[PDB]
């Protein structure tokens, strides 16, 4: 019969095998290393100073410098005497190179702007954790981890009726203290130790090896102390239970099915793990995703009310040709995603596409269709006066319009989620596009609304031109609309002005069509001026950039990238910079004053982290809207001469966050200039006609970063994030905002992995739920559901050998 | 006998005050040169704010003498402070090169036999605090710089125009660094410094041709800032175990990386992890119940390093001798450990205790490096008494305060005791040590600090 003395007894003793086993390993380790000494490496053959004698003077114009010897001798070191002073000649050595400007940070460069997690205040040079509990928390989780490995084997040893790791898990959960726990992780717990923890006996020995645990290892007094809770929730069956990075009839099975893809699907640039969304505080993070505006099922009504109110068989034994091995459920769950995505369509049935996904017959899936007799939910069958500011017939803003919507206000808007009511647009129904903020905003293309229904739905500029267009200064009579809202145009909407081929950056340096037709797609087009890294004419300034071409009044120069960061990193940044203890050291620039959105490039960014400021500057920032994310251009404002120092008046673009925190209380060539100038990586100095050096964008570090976000997700089985990753690696490195491209993108993706894809069953699986959900969607046109069937059907067949 | 030996003090000097205030000079780095052919001579430079001084050792039978003679003696004649150096070779002379780096970003790299400068390396973008060279390459040298980057340079000739051939970048240091070290393999680096982030970093090979850029690395392989609670000033490899020292804390730690092996290929830079949770503090590729991702081994007691920092150890590490920890504090001591004592500490008790038990107390202890070996003294009494034998320098049934006292030097049985120094040396008026260095042949040992003070002790002496 135990008591809690007896086994705080026999655990003391077993204790004791702790420091004896730990003096013998780094006894065992400190012996490996002596014995791994490594022999001197690369030794001359002869010695180098041989033939130098001391140069202690026994000289004239020459430098001097005095050093003092003592001998010393015995056990304390004692001098032999006071000293001897001995007078040397000095050899003086200049260099022969100035530094290079002063930096802190490797800056590197990033092609768009990328999405900061909020960081922890845990170093300020001279909420922060208290020193006291930093050190004692620290030293407890190394005690506890010394202690960990010892729990099981002493359990083994003292072999106590009911004292199991599981049964002391069970004993923990159900303790008062359990002030640490929430619901559902009771549920899974429960789910997989539940509340039984066996006969009486059984009970009370758990309690009372807990209470003799505590007392010989968590004795208050001691800073290296650890409760036996601590090391239990150590234990790998516990410890998922508390970790919070988890990404989540016929249409049940359906919505659940497709729930990866509806929850992590990015809608602007298509990847499960991108830039986009937003990041709570805790660092949760909720995607620009089709949860954002209501799941699957809003869109997907959609669709079938669509279609409902509206080419050559396939290579794999078509069922167009027949029609007629058991079938997987997993196999039989594909068939009804695809037939639900597919819908009431005339041009695409999912029967080959099955086919294709499966490795299986086109009247194979058929037949099963026929017998499985899946059958759609039915869906059912308002005049709105216009605006008297805005007409989205003929694409223009009219009247007060600049009083009536902040459509055009970036600094003012809240961003909220797209429309996903059933109703019109009015505040009567909660749309927040007409009724969040102060004024009523467009609706924009993510809103389930058509430009049909809803007078608020931007529908594109009406420009066009054999010349140029879409300009600030519009000389054909009607503005562009989509330069007085401060946003670039949309490759799909505004049809007539080319953007469609312009802001496509596989054309980016073609220079005859940007030669004319739409100018307002400068920053999806992503092309920059060419510009040096050098040092600034401005005294007291460090770096500065300069023009490396001519650039005339009014083009685009360069974009504005780095991290995008909350109010609170940017003032924990300003902490952890030294910027607050004064000087300004900080540069945070201001995306979206009210959302609160600033980007840093301190670390990441691009050239223009370098221009520096001047009240009367050559170029000018604006904040613009480009397809639903928000970035930053700069435009000339004088002619600029190629090696002429960009400037822009800085303004009020770069906030003290703390302070006001407080408050509230023709090739490229090097061009010739006076300033040295550098390569941005190697720091080498250019020299005048050189080749400007244009270094590729260095992404690999950015595509790892992600992958692994993708991993970390304890919610994802091992099938999904590998085809997710696949996908995100291609994807990303597109860099996409519009769906226009999103066709060609996908049918390249399916093509480059065509064997990779049929060469596993799983792949091929969540393939088709990614094509389930941007069909869903619409942004995936049948035709290349078709094409993919073609590609997929191919591939299996040149495998079979 | 001779092989327990440590050093003592035999010569002493100081260096004219050279950022003259009268004495707020100090020499901040010493370094033996590590190529000369064995037997040879051993060289070592001081490096003071602005000098070098390039010292000869020769040991000598007259205590009177001074072994210490100053062949070379340079100016950084620049706007320049330094408190950084190392060495490496012409790569087409082989003749000796002292790097010396300082508070303007630059590393100097001196032909220090005819005085004149080999070249400069420029890029930082703040000063440097430490320089290290490769093992495994004399062409490779690492610098830490306030820019908070590691810089990795290349002095072979194809890298001539452009010889910084990588970058230790990304987010994973964010203030100062004071400290950069090589694994001996020369592929892996460890950095740290005031933001108390230890991180170990994988390099790549590089090219042997002209880099246009350098190869940039985003993520350390092992990055913590857990196993100090301040900023850290020195850091090395031990083999493959890590010793780290921090301000505040008066202890050199040694500790391990767990799965660390440098017997396995070396990783690649998308094996390394990184900072998907934003609340880990330690996070590692190496990682073999959640335990631990690093092992605390032990803690070599530093008393009275006060706030002090920029304060570097040096272990003495070569074939077929004892491994020595050397470490001056900021009060006028200089401290020794002798690594081979543990073992043969732990072998007396183990032997000790089972004499103990198998003769019920009837045992005789006998010192050994006398004439007398366990098979005399056993001729001396018989099967009825069991003799053990004590190292000599283990110094005084023993009493409870000699068992204590020896414990508190050799026991490694708590990775948060503190190991007392088994040799502590007594410097004449105040002295902050800055650097610590080993003569290759480990007979001399030379301790630099504050008012351009150098301590020269000494072992194996040929006084007579
Ligand atoms: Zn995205
Ligand atoms: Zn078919
Ligand atoms: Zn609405
Ligand atoms: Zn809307
Ligand atoms: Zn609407
Ligand atoms: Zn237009
Ligand atoms: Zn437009
Ligand atoms: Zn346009």
């Amino acid at each position: 019969e135990w008591t809690v003395d007896k086994i705080a007894s026999a655990l003391s003793v077993l204790a004791e095998e702790v420091p004896q086993n730990h003096s013998r390993l780094v006894n065992f380790l400190l012996e490996e290393t002596e014995k791994r000494a490594p022999q001197p490496r690369h030794l001359s053959k002869t010695d180098p100073f041989a033939h130098m004698k001391s140069k202690a003077i026994d000289p004239e114009g020459v430098p001097t410098m005095d050093v003092k010897f003592k001998q010393h001798s015995g056990e304390y070191g004692k001098s032999r005497n006071s000293g001897r002073r001995f007078q040397y000649p000095v050899v003086c050595i200049k260099p022969d190179r100035e530094p290079v400007p002063p930096y802190r940070f490797h800056h590197a460069e990033i092609r768009k702007n990328i999405l900061a997690l909020n960081s922890q205040l845990n170093f300020v040079p001279h909420k922060i954790q208290p020193r006291s509990q930093k050190i004692a928390k620290r030293a407890q989780a190394e005690y506890a981890a010394t202690l960990a490995p010892y729990l099981e084997p002493w359990l083994r040893k003292l072999n106590i009726e009911g004292c199991t790791k599981s049964n002391l898990i069970r004993f923990m959960a159900s303790q008062p203290e359990s002030d640490s726990m929430t619901p559902q992780q009771k549920s899974n717990l429960l789910d997989t130790y539940s509340d039984d923890m066996g006969s009486p006996q059984a009970v009370r020995n758990a309690s009372m090896f807990t209470e003799a645990w505590d007392r010989v290892f968590n004795d208050q007094s001691k800073l290296r102390r650890v409760a036996l809770r601590d090391i239990l929730m150590l234990d790998k069956n516990v410890e998922p239970i508390f970790d919070n990075k988890r990404a989540k009839a016929l249409m049940q099975k359906v919505i659940d099915a497709l729930g990866s893809y509806t929850t992590l699907g990015c809608l602007i640039c298509f990847s499960h793990d991108c830039e986009h969304g937003e990041i709570e505080r805790d660092n949760q993070k909720r995607c620009f995703s089709l949860e954002e505006i209501g799941g699957l099922m809003p869109s997907l009504r959609r669709k079938w009310a669509a279609q409902i109110e509206q080419h050559p068989p396939c290579r794999n034994e078509c069922y167009r040709i027949h029609g007629t091995p058991p079938w997987s459920e997993n196999e039989v769950g594909t068939l009804e995603w695809m037939f639900a995505t597919i819908g009431y369509s005339q041009t695409l049935r999912p029967e080959c596409f099955v086919g294709a996904i499966l490795g299986r017959p086109c009247w194979d899936v058929h037949r099963k269709l026929q017998e499985l007799d899946l059958r759609l939910p039915p869906v059912e069958p308002p005049k709105q006066k216009s605006l008297p500011w805005y007409d989205r017939r003929k694409k223009q803003l009219m009247s007060d319009w600049a009083d009536a919507t902040i459509t055009h206000e970036h600094a003012v808007r809240e961003l909220f989620a797209p429309c996903h009511h059933d109703g019109p647009c009015t505040a009567a129904n909660g749309c927040p596009c007409a009724s969040a903020g102060t004024h009523p905003v467009l609706c924009e293309r993510f809103c389930l609304c058509t430009a049909e229904e809803c007078p608020l739905k931007f529908t594109g500029c009406a420009c066009h031109s054999s010349g140029k267009t879409c300009l600030q200064r519009q000389r054909e009579g009607r503005p562009c609309i989509c330069v007085q809202l401060n946003r670039e145009c949309d490759p799909t909407l505004c049809k007539g002005c080319g953007a469609r081929e312009r802001a496509d950056p596989e054309n980016a340096y073609d220079e005859v069509l940007h030669s004319t037709g739409c100018q307002n797609v400068a920053l999806q087009r992503g092309a920059a001026k060419a510009v040096v890294l050098g040092k600034s004419q401005l005294e007291a300034c460090g770096y500065g950039l300069f023009a490396a071409e001519d650039i005339e009044e009014g083009e685009f120069v360069i974009e504005y990238t780095g991290e995008l960061i909350s109010h609170d990193e940017g003032v924990r940044r300003e902490h952890r910079r030294g910027d607050v203890f004064d000087n300004k050291v900080s540069y945070l620039f201001t995306l979206l004053e009210q959302e609160g959105i600033w980007v840093d490039a301190a670390i990441y960014g691009n050239l223009s982290r370098y221009i520096n400021h001047a009240t009367d500057g050559n170029i000018m920032p604006k904040i613009m809207y480009v397809n639903h994310e928000w970035r930053i251009k700069f435009t000339a404002i004088k002619d600029i001469k190629a090696g002429e120092e960009l400037f822009f008046n800085y303004g009020d673009n770069f906030p003290n966050l703390t302070k006001k925190l407080v408050e509230r209380n023709r090739p490229l060539l090097v061009p010739k200039t006076t300033q040295p100038l550098f390569d941005p990586l190697s720091k080498v100095q250019l020299l005048p006609g050189q080749p400007l050096p244009q270094h590729p964008i260095d992404d690999s570090w950015l595509l790892l970063k992600h992958r692994d976000n993708l991993q970390d997700f304890i919610d994802l089985r091992p099938e999904e994030k590998e085809f997710l990753q696949e996908w995100d690696a291609f994807i990303l490195r597109r860099h996409i905002s519009s769906e226009q491209y999103l066709p060609r993108y996908f049918l390249r993706f399916v093509r480059e992995k065509a064997d990779w894809l049929v060469s596993k069953r799983s792949r091929g699986e969540e393939f088709s739920k990614l094509v389930a959900t941007l069909l869903a969607r619409r942004v995936l046109p049948e035709r290349v559901v078709i094409e993919a069937t073609q590609v997929l059907n191919d591939a299996r067949g040149r495998l079979r050998e | 006998s001779a092989e327990w030996e440590l050093p003592r003090l035999r010569t002493s000097f100081i260096f004219q005050d050279d950022y003259k205030s009268q004495d707020l000079a100090e020499f901040f780095d010493v370094k033996f040169y590590p190529y000369s052919p064995p037997g040879a001579p051993p060289v070592f430079a001081a490096t003071s704010k602005k000098h070098a001084v390039i010292c000869r050792l020769t040991q000598t039978t007259d205590k009177d003498a001074n072994p210490c003679e100053i062949i070379q003696l340079i100016r950084d004649d620049g706007n320049e402070a330094n408190c950084a150096s190392c060495w490496s070779k012409d790569p087409i002379t082989d003749q000796p090169l002292l790097c010396i780096a300082g508070n303007e970003g630059n590393v100097k790299v001196y032909n220090v036999t005819e005085g004149k400068l080999y070249r400069t390396l420029v890029g930082h973008g703040g000063g440097i605090n430490d320089l290290a060279t490769s093992p495994a390459n004399p062409y490779i040298i690492a610098s830490a710089s306030d820019d908070t980057t590691i810089r990795i340079w290349s002095l072979a000739p194809e890298h001539e125009k452009q010889p910084c051939v990588c970058i230790l970048g990304g987010e994973g240091h964010s203030y100062d660094l004071l400290s950069v070290a090589f694994h001996d393999n020369g592929r892996y680096v460890l950095s740290a410094g005031h933001d108390q982030v230890i991180n170990l970093w994988a390099l790549p090979e590089f090219p042997n041709e002209h880099m246009e850029i350098p190869i940039v690395i985003y993520y350390p392989h092992f990055s913590s800032s857990e196993i100090h609670n301040n900023l850290v000033d020195c850091v090395a490899f031990y083999g493959d175990l890590i010793l780290s020292r921090a301000c505040h804390e008066d202890t050199i730690v040694l500790w391990r990386i767990e799965g660390f092996s440098s017997d396995d290929p070396i990783p690649g830079p998308l094996d390394a992890p990184t900072p998907t949770d934003m609340t880990k503090q330690t996070r590692s590729y190496f990682t073999p119940s959640r335990p631990a991702m690093f092992t605390r081994l032990a803690q070599f007691h530093t008393p009275d390093c006060g706030v002090q920092f920029f304060m570097r150890f040096r272990m003495y590490h070569v074939p077929g001798k004892h491994p020595i920890l050397a470490f001056a504090n900021a009060k006028s001591k200089t401290f020794f450990w002798d690594l081979a004592r543990f073992g043969e500490y732990a072998r007396f008790m183990a032997d000790l205790k089972e004499a103990q038990q198998s003769y019920n107390g009837r045992v005789v202890v006998v010192d050994q490096g006398q004439g007398i070996s366990l098979a005399q003294a056993q001729q001396v009494h018989g099967p009825g008494v069991g003799v053990v034998m004590k190292p000599a320098w283990l110094v005084p049934g023993f009493s409870r305060e000699t068992l204590q006292a020896w414990a508190d030097m050799y026991d490694l049985s708590n990775p948060v005791g503190l190991i007392k120094a088994h040799r502590s040396l007594a410097i004449d008026g105040a002295f902050v040590g800055r650097q610590v260095g080993w003569s290759p042949e480990g007979e001399w040992c030379v301790v630099v600090g504050n008012g351009n003070r150098a301590l020269i002790y000494q072992r194996w002496g040929k006084e007579r």
